[PDB]
């Protein structure tokens, strides 16, 4: 059916990436920086999702919010109007979820209509450029699909090094 | 949880949605607003306005967390204060 | 010809003179540094000498001694004209917008300069926000509204149609 | 003789720049943004250095870490695989040290292996884009080598200015 | 599963599979090289193996032996996956648009691939033209028309209003 | 008064630059590449000009052509729609004219309503990236206004070298 | 002993690349586009070279031409003044030679001052973006140094492929 | 030089402007089209269509160069051929 | 519609060098030159395609051309096939 | 509304170093600290502005502050002015 | 100020164990280091720890300098056992 | 295949004269060179010519290799006089 979720849905390198996280974490601002880097904004703040298959989910923006971004201080901006067609997209299947947790010293999955969508959690902490990390998260996700898993390859190389160091 | 009957002749638009989230935001707890099955985060204004709540609407404000109640009270206080509903 | 010195950074963003204000330590210079890299013009850093040009215009500039310079905590003084070339500076510019950087805290503005109401917006400095990007868009959006595209006014109009509608 | 140091070594504008600072400051993330801007990653987290000249230090990454970056949340990424050859480099002589100290209320050098390396300390504070500042730090360093010292020139101009007979 | 090999370069531009055709020597590879640098994906260079996926879809790919490669007159063979990384390649893509490069001379097209009418546009190769930029915009404009923004149709409509008007 | 001229008027680094040249030289395509690099399109093909002062001229696009570019092969494109507000501008005073001449082996000024506008002529020849040269022409023009004239400085340095070489 | 050569010397990705070719081919314009893309201009038109090692050649610009570019139509431009320090460099060892031959119906080297410099010849033909090809030529050259030779790898794969028993 | 009375009921729009410049383009000479004081290059279509020439309009086609005449003849031939005017 | 068939004797097959000479010869004509091998056919004027076929010793290839040079191109291609001892 | 005036004795004037210590002291207070010299006045917590004034020997400067630290800030500024032998 | 251990866990100190070791250390203000065959690394950064490739039978030395200096080592040693890594 | 000249023009071979010299040379297929104090440059590229800083009394050598080899030198010599530059 159709449920609405809180977050920002952007098309990054062809992958639908849903950015979640407590209000105030700066989801919209990060999304703004992503469209400038050449990505597509699907929906800001309210993402209306519905299950297409038993393996895929689709998100979109309620018509009233289409093309809009609310940025604390500036107000509402229309990215279609400020950046053109290359900045928006009617909808997209959701491939990855990156949840922005607020950092404090003290695989993964999330279900959306009984379909487990992969998720990663990045910490919001001074000095971090969130747009860049999310962009790479998508980039890396895509690479793993193409068969290049840096982690799995490293762990393989590490075990050979350990097994070897046993002299 | 606590429900309301919207009375504002203009519905919950620009200004009203503004004071509502402004009040909800003041609480460490989580707060939601529902209208005809749809549920948004009451702490984010885009979502609230996207619902397009009109006069005569029946909305349900819910919260979760320690703040739970204080959150509700202030939201009720604001619904009334702002003459939005009851 | 009466002049006054203001604290902030004056940059030419998309043709618009944008004066960035805010408590020392907020990082005005660093943000300005990132703006020239993105292709904008630095007019004056730290001390902006302004003078009223008429009933509706304020012009700013840098005292000769500071011309082309930026002081960045840790690095020291840098000459952007020397590191980025002519495309990074400008002798002066009329001030169109004021973007004040207030440091964020849990718990149609206008500012007066010489008896001239310059518009102003306040953006919160908070972890994760890329200040240069927001200011750049603030200018960009300001310009769009001048061209007749006001996203806010258009949305509020669309919201009333929606409400009126859901009212059955 | 190799000595291991904690930091990230990147080739910025031809200059070997060693980024140091407490774990958690975001050395890797900043390095990630630097390769995207077109710089070269030499070594992340563990930088194996060895003295060479009386004034030269060389760093590199242990083979096991070559091309890798560990980014909190994402895990390990291979920048050679995500950005290509233009993002890496086998090694580089270390010219500058940029220490990222968490913000809290002139000439300076740190000696790696008994050889003075110029160092600068930039504060990590909300709103600062670290990759941009480090990049300019290298850029400015290079300019001073070419004979353009903005500081020295300003102090000279300040002195001439201060000569206010009036 | 029937396949045929076509001569051209298949690139993923803004999500759209764009097959670049044209006489050998026109510089298909060089243009494709500039497109991956601008952020697009190379699917297949020189030999594009296509197969009809259904009544309205054509899929293309590169024979394994050519995967990731580009042959550039003078330089030789280059591996864009190795020079630009994963973001520069893609295993395959449905072909949406065909941009044929004809060499310019003084004195709603569609092309058939496996009994499927793929749209096509022809751009002239002529001194001073930046081919990568035009193809990129061709894809960009194609996409916009899909989203409902047809500049041509809108202009022709506006021209008739104008004419009708000047007719007094 | 108001006369219309053949060319493309773009706002490059704040300077109104009118690009002239025989039809077929690729004025529109070059203009297309300039908006992508971040410049503003004022008018394509037909530039309606009128004299403002005795020292300045202003150009604009007839409403019917506003925001449009006609590119051989593609047809008509709306840059406001493909690139957003940052790609257009209602009008601009014309500061520089760069005439694209077709290259063949075998200061300057041009009058527009009795005001002499500075002009430069660049040759269209294989391998030349016209957008880049025009962009630098504007860039250099601006620098000379700021007081940095590379030519005048060089000629000064050259004469000292010649006078010196006389031993 | 200095010898003057006709061409443009640019620092592309750390590699000294000497661009040669008949006057009129557009060496300067291409060089102009290369500094905008972030490369360093060493010398335009006249490149003064001098041998150093048994395998090293160094080039530079006569002081009078330092930082300058002459572009047909525009005149003389100072790239240091239009783009800043990041656009120039006092000198550089010459690693590659890219000769721009006007188009007309493998390993190769030209010896400057009695020392073999690798050379490649690219055709100037309508539609080709010369700055992009030269930039990749340097980029590819560098990759082969790092051990990634696309050609050698392909010929190997072609040979294994050609081994068609079938 | 040569003048015409536009007769096309649709005026000189999309298609017509197309064949007109197509014909003019074939000549090394320069060719202009005027309508109510405004003059555009007849070799560039945007300009021609921008004039919005309607039925009953009085346009003037002029050319300069060796081709001068041949240019005019073919343009007249096309005005007639295309049933645009006379 | 001019065509010709061959059988490669190249013990080394049609690798780089032999592919090169083949296309350099096919390239001197305006005629459109094609090379088919094992069902797939490529444009004989572009080397990547030719080498991609991976033609080995004992392969049976078919060279075809269309236009003015048609016959003249095939004659030249048949001589290179001979000259370079590539087959049949 | 706390204020204080001085006369610089600094034969070297208020160049870099002396400017630095002045702002480093002004920076330890929340109070807003201002420095006026010859009509123009800058924010004493930002060094570029202070040095831009080019205060020379014999100059008459006025340091002012507003808020809680108000008086406490001026006291500290007056001691640095003394401690560093900058003037009056 | 330090503490030595001999690794007993069969599969050496790889990915998982390492994140639990560095996880722990990270919790302390003091900066702690790991020593293996003369080469030292920051025990608060995982890449370095895994780069050492500590195998079964290895003799590592954990050191800490800082206020919580001691709390650090105890915490780590506890992880050393609690996580079946060594002794 | 060459031709020598001694510069007589007072203000040496600067900007203007140089563009007229290279202007000329450029018209020939043959590639021509200018020699001053052992250093040689392409007479078809102006930067190089002016870089030599040829002054009054200088002895330059113009050479050309190519089909129009001779037409080149004559044309240049003519400019040498026609332009009051030397002999
Ligand atoms: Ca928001
Ligand atoms: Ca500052
Ligand atoms: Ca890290
Ligand atoms: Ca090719
Ligand atoms: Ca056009
Ligand atoms: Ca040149």
């Amino acid at each position: 059916e159709r449920r609405s979720m809180h977050g920002v849905l952007v098309d990054i390198y062809g992958l639908g990436v849903l950015i979640t996280g407590d209000s105030g974490v700066g989801k919209s601002e990060t999304a703004l920086e992503l469209v400038q880097r050449g990505h597509r904004l699907i929906a800001d703040d309210r993402v209306d999702v519905y299950q297409q298959d038993e393996q895929t989910i689709v998100g979109a923006a309620p018509p009233i919010l289409s093309h809009l971004l609310e940025i604390r201080g500036l107000g509402i901006i229309d990215v279609m109007n400020l950046f053109g067609a290359g900045a928006v997209r009617e909808d997209t299947t959701i491939s990855l979820i990156v949840h922005l947790e607020n950092w404090t010293p003290d695989e993964q999955t999330q279900l959306i209509f009984d379909v487990p969508v992969p998720k990663i959690t990045v910490p919001v902490k001074v000095g971090r450029n969130l747009a860049i990390i999310i962009e790479v998260a998508a980039m890396n996700f895509r690479a793993k699909s193409m068969g290049y898993d840096a982690t799995k390859t490293f762990e393989k190389n590490l075990n050979h090094l350990i097994e070897h160091n046993e002299e | 949880q606590k429900t309301f009957k919207v009375t504002a002749d203009s519905g919950i638009h620009a200004r009203p949605a503004t004071v509502l989230v402004q009040t909800a935001s003041k609480y460490d707890a989580d707060v939601n607003l529902e209208y005809n099955g749809k549920t948004v985060n009451l702490k984010s204004i885009m979502g609230v306005m996207s619902l397009g709540i009109a006069k005569g609407a029946e909305i349900t404000i819910s919260a979760s967390g320690a703040d739970e109640n204080d959150a509700l009270n202030a939201l009720e206080e604001t619904m009334k204060s702002e003459r939005l509903g009851e």
